[PDB]
RNA sequence: AAUUGAAGAGUUUGAUCAUGGCUCAGAUUGAACGCUGGCGGCAGGCCUAACACAUGCAAGUCGAACGGUAACAGGAAGAAGCUUGCUUCUUUGCUGACGAGUGGCGGACGGGUGAGUAAUGUCUGGGAAACUGCCUGAUGGAGGGGGAUAACUACUGGAAACGGUAGCUAAUACCGCAUAACGUCGCAAGACCAAAGAGGGGGACCUUCGGGCCUCUUGCCAUCGGAUGUGCCCAGAUGGGAUUAGCUAGUAGGUGGGGUAACGGCUCACCUAGGCGACGAUCCCUAGCUGGUCUGAGAGGAUGACCAGCCACACUGGAACUGAGACACGGUCCAGACUCCUACGGGAGGCAGCAGUGGGGAAUAUUGCACAAUGGGCGCAAGCCUGAUGCAGCCAUGCCGCGUGUAUGAAGAAGCCCUUCGGGUUGUAAAGUACUUUCAGCGGGGAGGAAGGGAGUAAAGUUAAUACCUUUGCUCAUUGACGUUACCCGCAGAAGAAGCACCGGCUAACUCCGUGCCAGCAGCCGCGGUAAUACGGAGGGUGCAAGCGUUAAUCGGAAUUACUGGGCGUAA
């Protein structure tokens, strides 16, 4: 870069592509867990991991990592699906 | 931007006093009217149509002392003007302020007359107009400076107007040496040998 | 807003000495102590003066630099080697300076070199350049042992105690020394005395001459270029270089002291404009050189004769009469080089972005009208046959030419229309060779260079009478036509005369131009190896018409026949292009340019007594000249010059002609 | 009132009519070249190599986020450095500022260019499945903790680029927790999701002497709105070629899952065999689109510099990241081409921002001035940044205006030219005699673009306060690059200001003398071999005028692609 504010905006923008990596990763490491769940079969090891979902996904979309509408599209697929499965 | 070559020769081309000279003495005494200018100017030669519109074109290009370009943006405004585009020209050829000043008497000549409105003498409703081309209204007071009034040639430009016929548009008082632009000239009141209709034709190939 | 150092403090100087003098290691030493404590010119501070030095190659190749430089600057240094002393070029450099009158300061270098002698090298001075020379500074030993010298003007002694120009310690003169210093000191007084009447009477009155007193004398005899100081030391050992710059500021004159340059005024050219070296005065520059720097573009260095120039203006070139836009004016130094906003009269300067500016050109405010006097070049010595290798490279070459032409004045291009060749002009074979190379890689241009082709004329060496007769009825219309000519050798020079002798109306006198007009046709085609018969005479005293069949057309065809016939009993022969040689060298090679003249099939016309060298006037055949100027220099140690303008055609030697006749048929 | 609107001519023949092509008279230009050239206003100015670029500048700002305080002046203290306390030399964020750092916002705007693109473009008219920083309405919050970390410090490797290691520390930086429905999910019941504080002033009140509390100001969070911007869908229109006829396989559709802000073969699995095309698919060539510009009576034809909207692009080919917004001119990463620096151990770069250089070309300007004004970023504001923008420079490049004098002046001179050798023409033209001075030059005076922002001063609101602050009056000193401004007055003097093309016909203007099918001319027809109004030169004339010609280019005339508005027996 040959502006200041250029060269600290580089620097800015991989700490927060670090973070953000770290906490996306983490929200779907969960919501495999419930889907995978499903797969399983087990409807109440889908629904208890549903409702360890549902705190994360909302939170993320509140910070921003995601949108409202992508955190109600995760909750409403996994529940049609998981109240079939039942 | 003027021409400032010999004034009789181009009447003598045109066949007619153009009114170039302050008329104190007769055109004839000053120049051969009647032959054109040069070597073979005694020899008349039969002129075409497109030579006919021409000399009538430049004819009053010459009375009015305006250059092509400037005459064709008039033909133009004419043309846009509502009413007879032939009339209107000759019209806006007598609107300027140039033409007003020689009419109301304070120039002996168009050409004195110019150098008059250059040298900043006229005043218009009591505001100093540099510019010829200038375009004097109905109902505007047209004016001398104090020291254009002292000056001597505009003296002996009034008398001269006295000898000439005076211009029923214009209201002037002499002494005050202040002119009344009435209204705009009617065409009956403008010359009949001018034949604005060539010249429409001509701006019209 | 004002110049740093007055017009007092400046000193335009340039460097001019012969081949491996030590000019180079002399302003790298001159720059390197000016500095403490590349381009055209370089800028640097001593003693709270301005200098600006110039380098001038030694080369006569390159005598272009050397002349371009000394029209611009005020004073000059001539290096000499201490073995050698002075040396041909050193000759030229000073006739070039002499013409320019440009005040000089001997430099005698190389006092460590094996064969140093001072003495010997001063005493050159006085022969070989005839000039009021004297040391104002003398050498203690030679060679290796040479570590002091003795400031004869002051009396004093400098012992440099290393060879890297530091530690030198002021000492007294050795009393061993201190004799010959003093008898030095006398001849110093005796030669400036000269100049000086006031100094002779104060001489003669036996009065000791002040320091400054004489000082004060030598300055003006150097300023009036009547008395020339001669110094001595080793550049590459630092020593005597400090002395030297001290010498410079002490001798050599300012803008201010240099005779003032007259520049006729455009308007009127016999009405002539003196310009002094003031500042208030017109801006009047002279650009000297004109380069092409990598980074900031083309640099045009001037001198500013007299006004002042501010960067981001237009001035007005009256040589070319358009103006220029200065946008950035640049002053090169040791190391960087710095932008200037504001040049001041006696300073040289590089303008950067001028357009259509050459060397010699006068740039001038737009309300001045002043031409300053431009540089006069010599004309080529060596003309060679340059062409493209390949029709391509011949659009580049054009360019190439033009750009070289430009840079360097005393390069020339031009097509000889004749033979249609491209011939390149220079002042050495060194010279022309570096400008093909430059060609061949700067511009891209392959190209080979050669003799320069001889056009080669003919003429008739006996006289006869031919008959012409045309007649073609074979085919419709007829044609005929008939004439009587007798071709005649002219005398040489006099051209085709031909003569209507026809009597009676034989031939009808409508006929009898195009007559001529078919002989001038055939003629200027070749009669023998197709090269124009020249100096013949045609008298057509007879011949034929047919009124139906006669035709111009058949008696121009007639003519040709007749002069086809006369070259079969005319005896044609090869004429070559003789050109009149002046030779002026030392009458010690006189021998020896005579015997080169009669080797290459030339006359000795004969010789005179010109000056201190004896010209010679010879013709010898253009072809047989090629490649005079590299032997000439060979024979007369590159202490000679001449001059060739076509004589005369001559008839070329049988064997030779024979060779050109084969060479032509293929 | 917007309404003015339609011209022909030359050239095929011995002559004629027709047909038909060629040429010409007119407008217009980013123009170029030749010759010439006084001034001013306004505008325009690389159409070539999206060729390569030296150098400076074109994006920062905020201390009323935070730890600080390198740097300069203070504030106290102070050996007071000091000796008369004369001078004021140590201390400490204290304290106005403030380097670097952390943080916020901006950098996705503004500016450049038209390479690509014949349509995931543009234009016109619609549509549904979305999103939206700053700005604005309404309704509630902003509770209580933790773990870090830059700067910094020590040490240490670098030629440089720049780093490495170990401690250390703050926040409106970061993360749990609490709380949260007019939020999301769900049939419902339920489940779950947020924050940030920082400044101004001050009275009971108080220790923790910092504050706390009260109030004021600003910021933060949630939801629902507005506005604005943006994404997406559809129809029609927006070049040429058949000497391009077949094209297609995520292709066409369906079902389910995933994905997106959102619809959707967007993607994937599976199923069906579809989809498209002679109303031109596919392929090839060419090209940014539009409002508009030029021409034309019009219908059309041509065209898309400058201005404005839209699109695309940023060394070339890819790719994400950050973010409200980018797959980002002056950001990152990879690859390539190319160039540069070097200590040879390694580094660096992207003018299609403004100047400018080299090159190419017939050809297109200064490395200018100011942020005074308008507008934009940041900020509480002051202010700062702004090659945006306002101005200045160069250029007859265009449009427009003006000057270079006015009047008089006849044997009408001289001279030139012609001559019928008499005169005539040049020509009132000259000289001369009167006379006025624009413009130019010199000097003098002197608008408007300036609104605001300050210092306050008073009132009102403000609340505990009359604080603070805000708002409105009022007072006072200032705020212009242009700029030696526009303009006016005085100055003396006609001084300092005319050129270019043309004269055989077309087409306004004719002779003399050279030259003799030569040398030349030439839009077309044609001229030139003994005078040639056609060449060459001179006189005279004609047309234009600080311009005049020439070349190139578009339309017209050309009803000569005929929709308006043409033909096919013998002219196609
Ligand atoms: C600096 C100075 O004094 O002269 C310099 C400068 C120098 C004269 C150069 C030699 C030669 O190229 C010269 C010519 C004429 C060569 C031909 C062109 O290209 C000219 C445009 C050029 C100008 C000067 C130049 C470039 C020098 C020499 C001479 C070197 C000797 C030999 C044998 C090659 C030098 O430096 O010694
Ligand atoms: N012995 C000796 N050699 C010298 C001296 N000065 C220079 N030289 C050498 O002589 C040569 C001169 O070369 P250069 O300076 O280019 O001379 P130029 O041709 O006159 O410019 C070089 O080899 C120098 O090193 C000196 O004082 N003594
Ligand atoms: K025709
Ligand atoms: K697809
Ligand atoms: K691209
Ligand atoms: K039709
Ligand atoms: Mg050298
Ligand atoms: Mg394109
Ligand atoms: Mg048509
Ligand atoms: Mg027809
Ligand atoms: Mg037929």
């Amino acid at each position: 870069a040959n502006i200041k504010s250029a060269k600290k905006r580089a620097i800015q923008s991989e700490k927060a592509r670090k973070h953000n990596a770290s906490r996306r990763s983490m929200m779907r490491t969960f919501i495999k867990k419930v889907y995978a769940a499903i797969e399983a079969g087990d409807k109440a090891a889908a629904q208890k991991a549903f409702n360890e979902m549902q705190p994360i996904v909302d939170r993320q979309a509140a910070k921003g990592l995601i949108h409202k509408n992508k955190a109600a599209r995760h909750k409403a697929n996994l529940t049609a699906q998981i109240n079939k499965l039942a | 931007a003027r021409y400032l070559g010999p004034k009789l020769k181009l009447s003598r081309r045109e066949g007619t006093d153009l009114f170039l000279k302050s008329g104190v003495r007769a055109i004839d005494t000053k120049c051969k009217i009647e032959q054109a200018p040069g070597q073979h100017g005694a020899r008349k030669p039969r002129l075409s149509d497109y030579g006919v519109q021409l000399r009538e074109k430049q004819k009053v290009r010459r009375i009015y002392g305006v250059l092509e370009r400037q005459f064709r943006n008039y033909y133009k405004e004419a043309a846009r003007l509502k009413g007879n585009t032939g009339e209107n020209l000759l019209a806006l050829l007598e609107g300027r302020l140039d033409n007003v000043v020689y009419r109301m008497g304070f120039g002996a000549t168009r050409a004195e007359a110019r150098q008059l409105v250059s040298h900043k003498a006229i005043m218009v409703n009591g505001r100093v107009v540099n510019i010829a081309s200038y375009q004097v209204s109905p109902n505007d007071v047209v004016s001398i400076r104090e020291k254009a009034k002292k000056q001597s040639r505009v003296k002996a430009a009034l008398e001269l107007a006295e000898q000439r016929e005076k211009p029923t548009w214009l209201e002037v008082d002499a002494g005050k040496m202040e002119g009344t632009f009435k209204r705009k000239p009617e065409r009956s009141d403008l010359s009949a040998d001018i034949n604005e209709h060539l010249i429409v034709e001509l701006y019209s190939k | 807003m004002a110049r740093e150092f007055s017009l007092e403090k400046t000193r335009n100087i340039g460097i001019m000495a012969h081949i491996d003098a030590g000019k180079t290691t002399t302003t790298e030493r001159i720059l390197y102590y000016t500095g403490r404590i590349t381009s055209a010119a370089t800028t640097a501070a001593w003693e709270g003066h301005r200098v600006n030095i110039i380098d001038t190659p030694g080369h006569v190749d390159f005598t272009v630099e050397v002349e371009r430089s000394l029209r611009v600057l005020d004073g000059a240094v001539t290096v000499l080697d201490a073995q050698s002393g002075v040396e041909p070029q050193t000759e030229t450099v000073w006739r070039q300076a002499t013409t320019y009158g440009v005040p000089r300061i001997v430099f005698v270098n190389k006092m460590d070199k094996l064969g140093a002698n001072f003495e010997y090298s001063v005493s050159t001075l006085h022969d070989r350049l005839q000039a009021n020379a004297a040391p104002i500074q003398l050498p203690i030993g030679a060679e290796d042992e040479f570590e002091a010298i003795i400031d004869l003007v002051e009396m004093k002694c400098f012992k440099y105690t290393n060879d890297l120009g530091t530690e030198i310690e002021e000492i007294e003169i050795p009393e061993d020394h201190l004799d010959r210093a003093e008898e030095a000191r006398a001849s110093l007084i005796e030669a400036v005395a000269e100049t000086s009447d006031e100094l002779m009477e104060k001489y003669l009155g036996d009065e000791e001459i002040s320091v400054s007193e004489l000082k004060e004398a030598i300055r003006q005899a150097t300023t009036n270029v009547e008395f020339y100081p001669v110094l001595c030391g080793t550049a590459f050992k630092n020593k005597g270089v400090q002395l030297m710059l001290d010498a410079v500021i002490d001798y050599l004159p300012s803008p201010l002291d240099v005779k003032p340059i007259i520049g006729h005024r455009a308007s009127n050219p016999e009405e002539e404009v003196i310009a002094k070296a003031d500042d208030s005065a017109e801006f009047a520059a002279l650009a000297f050189k004109v380069m092409t720097d990598p980074y900031v573009g083309k640099l045009t260095f001037f001198r500013v004769y007299s006004g002042t120039m501010t960067s981001g203006s237009y001035v007005k070139n009256s040589t070319k009469g358009k103006r220029e836009r200065v946008g950035r004016l640049l002053q090169m130094h040791a190391n960087s080089r710095q932008e200037i906003d504001t040049v001041y009269s006696g300073d040289i300067a590089a303008a950067v972005g001028l357009k259509d500016t050459g060397t010699g050109d006068t740039l001038c405010g737009e309300k001045n009208d002043i031409i300053l006097e431009s540089m006069e070049f010599p004309e080529p010595v060596i003309h060679l046959s340059v062409e493209p290798k390949s029709k391509a490279d011949q659009d580049k070459m054009t360019q190439a030419l033009v750009k070289l032409q430009e840079e360097d004045p005393t390069f020339h291009a031009h097509t000889d229309e004749e033979t249609g060749q491209v011939i390149i002009g220079g002042m050495g074979e060194l010279h022309l060779d570096i400008l093909v190379d430059r060609m061949k890689k700067e511009f891209n241009v392959e190209c080979n260079v050669g003799a320069p082709m001889v056009s080669y004329r003919e003429t008739f060496k006996s006289s006869a009478q031919v008959q012409g007769k045309f007649s073609r009825q074979s085919g419709g219309r007829g044609q005929y036509g008939d004439v009587h000519i007798e071709f005649t050798p002219n005398e040489t020079g006099a051209g085709f005369e031909f003569e209507n002798a026809i009597v009676g109306g034989v031939v009808p006198r409508e006929y009898i131009p195009s007559v001529e007009a078919g002989l001038k046709d055939a003629m200027e085609n070749g009669v023998l190896a197709g090269y124009p018969l020249i100096d013949v005479k045609a008298k057509l005293y007879d011949g034929s018409y047919h009124d139906v069949d006669s035709s111009e057309m058949a008696f121009k065809i007639a003519a040709s026949l007749a002069l086809k016939e006369a070259a079969k009993k005319c005896d044609p022969v090869i004429l070559e292009p003789m050109m009149k040689v002046t030779i002026e060298m030392p009458e010690e090679y006189m021998g020896d340019i005579m015997g080169d003249v009669t080797s290459r099939r030339g006359r000795v016309d004969g010789m005179e007594p010109r000056g201190n060298a004896q010209v010679v006037n010879a013709y010898v055949p253009l072809s047989e000249m090629f490649g005079y100027a590299t032997s000439l220099r060979s024979n007369t140690q590159g202490r000679g010059t001449y001059t060739m303008y076509f004589d005369h055609y001559a008839e070329v030697p049988k064997s030779i002609a024979e060779d050109i006749i084969k060479k032509n048929k293929g």
